[PDB]
């Protein structure tokens, strides 16, 4: 967190089942939108932080 | 936090349509009976009036 690693995404098909796989994963609020509309939505220069 | 509103809805409402159903949204395959997670939440999301 104090280096923190970003990282840009693009043409991308993002499917959100294989995070739902995870049994660890317990964070999937979205500050956002609503995780059903996520996989409607389409986006571009999508960044993602780590 | 008193004031609520729904984040999640089945099928988009009629004019003048009204609903009060408070049920675990059902969008995994496998029922999710009165369990919050992957796909599932209750339709009910908080103002938080701040
Ligand atoms: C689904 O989740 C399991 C559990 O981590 C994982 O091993 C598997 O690769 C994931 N994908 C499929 C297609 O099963
Ligand atoms: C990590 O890799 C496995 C392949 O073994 C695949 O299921 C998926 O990409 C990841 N596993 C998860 C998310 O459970």
């Amino acid at each position: 967190v104090y280096a923190w690693n970003r990282k840009r995404i693009s043409n991308c098909v993002a499917d959100y089942s294989v995070l739902y796989n995870l049994a660890p994963f317990f964070t999937f609020k979205c500050y956002g939108v609503s995780p059903t509309k996520l996989n409607d939505l389409c986006f571009t220069n999508v960044y993602a932080d780590s | 936090y008193n004031y609520l509103y729904r984040l999640f809805r089945k099928s988009n409402l009629k004019p003048f349509e009204r609903d009060i159903s408070t049920e675990i949204y059902q969008a995994g395959n496998k029922p999710c009976n009165g369990v919050a997670g992957f796909n599932c939440y209750f339709p009910l999301r908080s103002y938080s009036f701040r």
